[PDB]
Order: structure tokens, then sequence, then C-alpha cells
């Protein structure tokens, strides 16, 4: 094996970023549950559109947090021999991009 | 809290800085987020008013209600050419109230308007709090800086922002005078001194020429470009990369705002690396349509993309020398201030213009104005 102590430093930064992604994803899931709640809830049709548009600040904050994660991942420089770090970085960006696409569906369905 | 010392505040267009003279030296004070400069931003939301980093951090989410650039409005009439030209580019609304501009925002679900000195007082309140949090003492006395070209109305409005924030403004001093004080140019023995201040930072470019005799300062001339800074250099890099992505992949990323932002953030960082290294590397996974963007830029390539802008900084220098009725050989001291003066090419062009003369650059350029103001504040205590 060629596993280096220096790559452990990079994998640790990536794991912190993964944990931060998990936290934002939990907020996106609470937004999806609140969105559904208003839609199939006790509010009249007219009062639902207002309640749903009140989630906009929160959905925009979720998108911004995923954007700042992307910017942070983008500061990493990983040499070609850091295969596990390069794979984890790629996987994490794609996971964030799939969560961003979900944020866009929410954003297009409120207001 | 017990009574504290006097502080020096650099109230900037984009960022503000606070310093304190203690134990025979100036200490630049870090904010709650640990930053030595604080964004001159104020955001109004559905529930709160945010200032500084917290206000800048949520601008992408609340662009219309996030105010910045208040310094470009302070002490001006609504019909001023500067007000009319700048408002086209701001996401927030600027309205006319009896000939005076006011920023208009949505705050706690209500339409509210504020004068530029009320916005600047919120930024000064934050600087005052940053100083108190570090010192553990009450801060009331301060020296606040203004550009040398500020008029009676712009200086009075800045002092009024100080008063509103609960500050006792010991003195309002010119930014170039503050930078000259930081280097102790006023303390150098001999006859009259001709000082050139080269200020490239916080979205503006200012060239000032001053004369110092027996500790007395006189502004002989001012010149510059009110809309030149680091962002322009970043834009050139972004354009270069967008064109490089087209050449390599035959894809246009410029209509994807998120791809452009990731690229822009990475260019800002590569620009800062090029001030101390001759090459900067960038790795952006899945930038656009799943394509990874791994590239690099040399210092030379960066200098070339910005060649006209960099050379262009000498035109205000020549204009300032002409208005002060001085030859370049008559300048005793050259002072660099503003983060963009850290660019090696800018230093090279300026030193070559002054026939190899050494530049005063040891004080962090972003902090030198607050440094000089803190020294002045200690002298006035
Ligand atoms: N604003 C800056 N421009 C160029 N180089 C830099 C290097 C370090 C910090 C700020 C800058």
């Amino acid at each position: 094996g060629s596993n280096s102590p220096q790559e452990e430093v990079e994998l640790k930064k990536l794991k912190h970023l993964e944990k931060s992604v998990e936290k934002i994803a939990d907020q996106l899931e609470e937004l999806n549950k609140e969105l559904t709640g208003i839609q199939q809830g006790f509010l009249p049709k007219d009062l639902q559109a207002e309640a749903l548009c009140k989630l906009d600040r929160r959905v925009k904050a979720t998108i911004e947090q995923f954007m700042k994660i992307l910017e942070e991942i983008d500061t990493l420089i990983l040499p070609e021999n850091f295969k596990d770090s390069r794979l984890k970085r790629k996987g994490l960006v794609k996971k964030v991009q799939a969560f961003l696409a979900e944020c866009d569906t929410v954003e297009q369905n409120i207001c | 809290m017990s009574k504290g010392p006097a502080v020096g505040i650099d109230l900037g267009t984009t960022y503000s800085c606070v310093g304190v003279f203690q134990h025979g030296k100036v200490e630049i004070i870090a904010n709650d987020q640990g930053n030595r400069t604080t964004p001159s931003y104020v955001a109004f939301t559905d529930t709160e008013r945010l200032i500084g980093d917290a206000a800048k951090n949520q601008v992408a989410m609340n662009p219309t209600n996030t105010v910045f650039d208040a310094k470009r409005l302070i002490g001006r009439r609504f019909d001023d050419a500067v007000v009319q030209s700048d408002m086209k580019h701001w996401p927030f609304m600027v309205v006319n109230d009896a000939g005076r501009p006011k920023v208009q925002v949505e705050y706690k679900g209500e339409t509210k308007s504020f004068y530029p000195e009320e916005v600047s007082s919120m930024v000064l309140t934050k600087m005052k709090e940053i100083a108190e949090a570090y010192l553990g003492k009450t801060v009331t006395n301060a020296v606040v800086t203004v550009p040398a070209y500020f008029n009676d109305s712009q200086r009075q409005a800045t002092k009024d922002a100080g008063t509103i924030a609960g500050l006792n403004v010991l003195r309002i001093i010119n930014e170039p005078t503050a930078a000259a004080i930081a280097y102790g140019l006023d303390k150098k023995v001999g006859a009259e001194r001709n000082v050139l201040i080269f200020d490239l930072g916080g979205g503006t470019f200012d060239v000032s020429i001053l004369t110092i005799e027996d500790g007395i300062f006189e502004v002989k001339s001012t010149a510059g470009d009110t809309h030149l800074g680091g962002e322009d250099f970043d834009n050139r890099m972004v354009n270069h990369f967008i064109a490089e992505f087209k050449r390599k992949h035959k894809k246009d990323i410029s209509e994807n705002k998120r791809a452009v932002r990731r690229l822009r953030t990475a260019c800002e960082r590569a620009k800062r690396t090029l001030s101390s290294s001759t090459q900067a590397s960038i790795e952006i996974d899945s930038l656009y349509e799943g394509i990874d963007f791994y590239t690099s830029i040399t210092r030379a390539r960066f200098e070339e993309l910005n060649a006209d802008l960099f050379r262009g900084t000498l035109d205000p220098v020549e204009k300032a020398l002409r208005d002060a009725k001085l030859d370049k050989s008559q300048i005793h001291d050259i002072v660099l201030v503003g983060g963009s003066t850290r660019i090696p090419k800018i230093q090279k062009l300026l030193q070559d213009f002054f026939n190899g003369k050494e530049l005063n650059k040891s004080i962090n350029p972003d902090e030198a104005v607050a440094y000089g103001a803190a020294v002045q504040a200690a002298i006035l205590s």
C-alpha cells in the first residue's frame, strides 16, 4: 500500500464536510415535511400558498449552505496519488449537486 | 465594564477595520468571527437586522434588503451624478427624500427607509462593539477616517454617523494622512516632505499627494478611479477560464450562475496565491454538465490579462503629480495601502515609475489606515 499520513489530513477535512452536508440535508428533509404538511394540512387553499411562500427564506438558506460547502471543497488540491480523497471529493460534490436539484424543485413549487 | 482607551476606525466602502494603540504598538482587532476587517454591510430580514459578516453571509439569499456601499452615498444629494450612476448597479432601492438619498428596504414585513449616515452608524456601532469585546472595557472615543476628496457635507455626514452610534469623534482625518501617520512619516527629521499615497483597495483607486512640514499635513492633490479594484482583476481571470472551458470542452458555463460563482470564488483565491507564488492551481469537480475543471494560472498570465488595468494605475499618479506642481523626483515617500497593492506587478510598475525607489509596504495594506487612525487616537487621548 501507498496510503500516506498526509492523505489522512485531507480525508479528515472531507469527513467534516460530509457531516456538514448531512446536517443541511436534515434541514432540507424538514422543509420537505413542512411543505407536505401545509399541502395536505388544515389550511384553506388560499392560506396554503402564503404559508408555502413563507418557506422561501429557509429553502434559499439551504441552497446557500450547500453552495458554501461546494466553495470549501473547491479549495482542496489533491494529488493524483490521493485516490481515496479524490473519490470521496467526487462523491460528495455529486451528493450536494443532487440535493441542490431537490432544493430547486421545492423553490419552483413555492411562491 | 471600566473605561477604555481611544480607537482608530477605518470606515471603508466595502470593509471596515478597528485598531487600538496599547503597550507601545497598534493592535488590529479581530471581530467575533475572527476577521481583522468587517464588511460594511447591513441586512434587514423578516425578523432581524444583521451587520458585518452575518449581513454579507446572507446577501445571496436577500439581495434587495442587504445594504452596502453607503459610503458612496454619504453626504451626497440625490441628483449627484455619482448617486445616479451607482444606483443602476445596486440590488437595493435608493429613493429621493427632499433632495437627499435614502436606501429603501423591507424590514420585518414593512417598507423602511434609512439615510446613508444611519446605515454607516450601524457599521460604526459594530466596530465600537468589536473593540469593546476585545478590550473588555467601554469604548467611546474614536478617530474616524474619510477620503481626502470628501467635501463639507460628506465629512459632516460621517461625523453624524459617529455621533449616532454613540461615539465621541476625536478627529476626522484623511485616509492618506492616516496611512502617512502609520509609517511615522510625520516624525522624520529634515525639511518639508512630499508624500505619495497609492491606495488600491475596497473597490476604489485613490492617489493622494501630501506635504508634511513640522508635523503639519497638507493635501496638494487627489486623483484615481472610483470603480477600480480587485473585482476587476477577478473578472478578467473568470473570463479567461470561461474561454478556456469553451476551448477544451466546447461548452458555455456563463449562463449557469452557480458554475460561474464556483469559478469566481476559486479565481479570487488563485489571485491571492499569485501575490506570493508564481503559479496557482484550481480543482473544481463537476463544475458544469458533470465536467471536472482542473487547471492552473501563472503569475505572468494573470499579469497579461490585467495588463491595461495595471498600467492604467500610473495615469492618476501622473495627474496627481501635475496637479501638485511636482516632478516624480520630488517625492520623498511612497506609501502602498489597499489589498490590491500586494500584487507584485503593481509594485514593480510603481517602483519603476519612481526610478527604483523603495516603497513603504511593511504594514498590512488592508489595515494601514486603521493603524494610523489608532496612533492618532492615542496621541489625542
Ligand atoms: N486583495 C488581494 N489582492 C492580491 N493579493 C492579495 C494577497 C493577499 C491578500 C489579499 C490580496
